[PDB]
RNA sequence: AGGACCGAACCGACUAAUGUUGAAAAAUUAGCGGAUGACUUGUGGCUGGGGGUGAAAGGCCAAUCAAACCGGGAGAUAGCU
RNA sequence: GCUCGCCGGAAGACCAAGGGUUCCUGUCCAACGUUAAUCGGGGCAGGGUGAGUCGACCCCUAAGGCGAGGCCGAAAGGCGUAGUCGAUGGGAAACAGGUUAAUAUUCCUGUACUUGGUGUUACUGCGAAGGGGGGACGGAGAAGGCUAUGUUGGCCGGGCGACGGUUGUCCCGGUUUAAGCGUGUAGGCUGGUUUUCCAGGCAAAUCCGGAAAAUCAAGGCUGAGGCGUGAUGACGAGGCACUACGGUGCUGAAGCAACAAAUGCCCUGCUUCCAGGAAAAGCCUCUAAGCAUCAGGUAACAUCAAAUCGUACCCCAAACCGACACAGGUGGUCAGGUAGAGAAUACCAAGGCGCUUGAGAGAACUCGGGUGAAGGAACUAGGCAAAAUGGUGCCGUAACUUCGGGAGAAGGCACGCUGAUAUGUAGGUGAGGUCCCUCGCGGAUGGAGCUGAAAUCAGUCGAAGAUACCAGCUGGCUGCAACUGUUUAUUAAAAACACAGCACUGUGCAAACACGAAAGUGGACGUAUACGGUGUGACGCCUGCCCGGUGCCGGAAGGUUAAUU
């Protein structure tokens, strides 16, 4: 559901917030846990290499199925439950062998819902399946782009990818971005969307919304000395410059792309 | 006033001790220009 | 067994204060200057072999030496162990 | 419930007077802002000099910063005093 | 020594950091001490720090560091695996009283507790670098049950008052006791047991997980406090006796109850929210290889062991950081009375101080304050500064608005004390006693004692009753920025930065991008509802025309064009 704040004060004028009421309530399945600290953008030089990340809210990691390589052995979903460290919900769905995992929550699973993963699996939404058993036309998430190596597109909420022709050994797929590309038909696919599509709807309301989410300001570069950043400087607001990055590479229109070796597998760029 | 110096033994060891001296080559010609000066006291340790 | 080289170089002086004679007084307790390194256990199998008296514990402490000074000159004096041995009430040394 | 309200600790530094060979190389007195949060604070750690870090003032990096400090090239060069 | 003044959420007491003998005693007064000094944190000499239980050490890991081999790099070196370090976090155990000039949870008295080694008794499947469990975790909020602690009464000891009264409803003092051990309560959580089977838990498992039946519902786990005991003890007002008048020798009553009550405890609870909240070992439990009457384990009995280092003293400071005995800075803990919402404030208690130059005088002028006729912003760049407002309840409150606000708008009334309603009310607490019980720390009833607002009526004093301290000035028009935040440490706090929101643009994952000669690493254990860059800056109504210039994106026939040949 999506619910407005009333604005009994200024930062919570403009809040948004999306409430899920099926969401477990209590803690998460420990044996799936892990820990990972926070790195603040820095790498292993000490480094910051990505700006803008710091703070925010501690956060346990859940080991998440990505592969779905039970094969042949029905499951059904516990519960439905938040996790911190990406946009979609999680489903702890227990095997009739006594095995819990973790799957991306697709939408419409709830608790009671049997799943399965094989090349015999049936064509039902949380059913992962080699695409070349997957019909044409179908609306799949937890993409593979090499067989065996885990679900790697169409993974963030309300996402999903098209299968939008077959031919020999490879698939053609429609991504979110528009992009048509190739993958060997012996990678696996979950069938369905990506759940909590309403997850775009939210609105943080206020800076201290993003400060618990680890995101710290965004200082414009034409707020600073030409000593910091190639729009730096001037007498008052002065811009008269081709914009750049940081680093002076145009940031308004120019391709970063250069991957040969990957290039034979885009059909047609999302352009 | 808060001023620069702020003690702490445990830091001092760790950054300018014997040891800390010892683990680095650059820190080890520093242990060798003073033992040639003829300091009386080579490092913080002592 | 601790050898008895060891036994004979562990006990160095008694220790004469107002505070020894009213400890061995008043809690049958004797005050000795000790080797650095005489542990409890060293001191009183000494102080049972080479007095030949029942020792019932044995208390330690290090004295840090003072600083001084011999004509403007800065000095220090050693460091010292302190023990005080308790007797087993007639042992009377 | 709330980057919600009033207000001590705590954090800060808007105004004035004093002080300016000071009680102080940035404070004191009266007033002043925030005070459950993008809050405050202890301990330890990481990032190093054309480099770091910066809710960006060319700010800060040991009372030193439009290129730290120490040693070296080194008695640089000085049509100037 | 007697008076006076000052602090008392500190200017008292105690930890950690840091310092290192500054601690105690004797002696000395050159220098040091902003004066003198007989004094001192000064000189000189001597003395002082006592641990199985406090801390370190130790076991365990976090960030991070190092890193056998390894990968990478002119050399030096970089990164990193197995490992090994690293607290600010997890892991065994002691309390009360007495004592020194100076130490004490360390010494002494009394009373406890923990871990481990070895020897005997009985029973016996033990065994890990492997598995499972546990340890083990957020913010906010609300309430009940308590304790610390306080107040009164009772009890006991003492008093009968320097000047009117004070044998009483008078006054002063005390009225303290721990860890441990037994009890298992207010409360919190959870259904229990017994069989059989099973694609899971790097092998196996009686353990965990899953499935299926039988059968029973009170079984288990956790838990403040109280009660008993510890305790015939210690302590104890005071009193007796000496002094080397600093204190010691001896003796020692009462030692209860009610009420109030924490920010401490139950509570790592409960309720609720999103921003979704360490790790590892100690510990429990299962087995592998292995040994298999051995070992090894289970409890009991004895006995041994608990080493080593720290321990003085300062610690919001004259002993730490500030060149100083410097109006500065410095983390944590304790938390009495009267008033008060209060840790504000005023006066005090315990306790600690009067800040290491004084004596006079009573000019100008300077500093910090008090008061001021008449006027009342005429001052001035400007009401700068000052003056003023200031509490609680109630009445009442406009434009506008995003419907929350604006608002404490504005403005106004009451307020002390005494008596009555009621010798103390509503309300809280609730004994003795009785009724009963699945039996205790028990459920119903009853209400004595205790405690107690607030109102109304009537009276009463003063110029004045929110009387001190404390404690909003208010309203009207308008620029800028949506807002809370941030910033030029040390002349700028703002209209500057940020911001939620908006848009463009890059990016298909070995992503773009960034650090790195590289290996790698961050982005991200993320995957286009994502991530980076750029500009704009809540919201509302909107965002017109120009692709000639520069840039970017696409095209690739034609001219021109490198190395090469
Ligand atoms: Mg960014
Ligand atoms: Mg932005
Ligand atoms: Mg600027
Ligand atoms: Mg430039
Ligand atoms: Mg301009
Ligand atoms: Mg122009
Ligand atoms: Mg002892
Ligand atoms: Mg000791
Ligand atoms: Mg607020
Ligand atoms: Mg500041
Ligand atoms: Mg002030
Ligand atoms: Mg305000
Ligand atoms: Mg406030
Ligand atoms: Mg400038
Ligand atoms: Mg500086
Ligand atoms: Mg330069
Ligand atoms: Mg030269
Ligand atoms: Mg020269
Ligand atoms: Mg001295
Ligand atoms: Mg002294
Ligand atoms: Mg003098
Ligand atoms: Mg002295
Ligand atoms: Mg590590
Ligand atoms: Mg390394
Ligand atoms: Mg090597
Ligand atoms: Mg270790
Ligand atoms: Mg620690
Ligand atoms: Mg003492
Ligand atoms: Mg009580
Ligand atoms: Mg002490
Ligand atoms: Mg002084
Ligand atoms: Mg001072
Ligand atoms: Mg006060
Ligand atoms: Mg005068
Ligand atoms: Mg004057
Ligand atoms: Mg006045
Ligand atoms: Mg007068
Ligand atoms: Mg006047
Ligand atoms: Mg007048
Ligand atoms: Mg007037
Ligand atoms: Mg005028
Ligand atoms: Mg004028
Ligand atoms: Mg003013
Ligand atoms: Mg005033
Ligand atoms: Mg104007
Ligand atoms: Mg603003
Ligand atoms: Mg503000
Ligand atoms: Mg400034
Ligand atoms: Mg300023
Ligand atoms: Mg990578
Ligand atoms: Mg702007
Ligand atoms: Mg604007």
């Amino acid at each position: 559901a999506v619910v407005k704040c009333k604005p009994t004060s200024p930062g919570r004028r403009h809040v948004v917030k999306v409430v899920n009421p099926e969401l477990h309530k209590g803690k998460p399945f420990a044996p799936l846990l892990e820990k990972n600290s926070k790195s603040g953008g820095r790498n292993n030089n000490g480094r910051i290499t990505t700006r803008h990340i710091g703070g925010g809210h501690k956060q346990a990691y859940r080991i998440v199925d990505f592969k779905r390589n039970k094969d042949g052995i029905p499951a059904v979903v516990e519960r439905l439950e938040y996790d911190p460290n990406r946009s979609a919900n999680i489903a702890l769905v227990l095997y009739k062998d006594g095995e819990r995992r973790y799957i991306l929550a697709p939408k419409g699973l709830k608790a009671g819902d049997q799943i399965q993963s094989g090349v015999d699996a049936a064509i039902k939404p949380g059913n992962t399946l080699p695409m070349r058993n997957i019909p044409v036309g179908s609306t799949v998430h937890n993409v593979e782009m090499k067989p065996g190596k885990g679900g790697q597109l169409a993974r963030s909420a309300g996402t999903y990818v098209q299968i939008v022709a077959r031919d020999g050994a490879y698939v053609t797929l429609r991504l979110r971005s528009g992009e048509m590309r190739k993958v060997e038909a012996d990678c696996r696919a979950t069938l369905g969307e990506v759940g909590n599509a309403e997850h775009m709807l939210r609105v943080l309301g206020k800076a201290g919304a993003a400060r618990w989410r680890g995101v710290r300001p965004t200082v414009r570069g034409t707020a600073m000395n030409p000593v910091d950043h190639p729009h730096g400087g001037g007498e008052g607001r002065n811009f008269g410059k081709h914009p750049v990055t940081p680093w002076g590479v145009q940031t308004k229109g120019k391709k970063t792309r250069s991957n040969k070796r990957t290039d034979k597998f885009i059909v047609r760029r999302r352009s | 006033m808060k001023r620069t110096f702020q003690p702490s033994v445990l830091k001092r060891n760790r950054s300018h001790g014997f040891r800390a001296r010892m683990a680095t080559k650059n820190g080890r010609q520093v242990l060798a220009r003073r033992r040639a000066k003829g300091r009386a006291r080579l490092t913080v340790s002592k | 067994m601790i050898r008895e080289e060891r036994l004979l170089k562990v006990l160095r002086a008694p220790h004469v204060s107002e505070k020894a004679s009213t400890a061995m007084e008043k809690s049958n307790t004797i005050v000795l200057k000790v080797a650095k390194d005489a542990t409890k256990a060293e001191i009183k199998a000494a102080v049972q072999k080479l007095f030949e008296v029942e020792v019932e514990v044995v208390n330690t402490l290090v004295v840090k030496g003072k600083v001084k000074r011999h004509g403007q000159r800065i000095g220090r004096r050693s460091d010292w162990k302190k023990a005080y041995v308790t007797l087993k009430e007639g042992q009377n040394l």
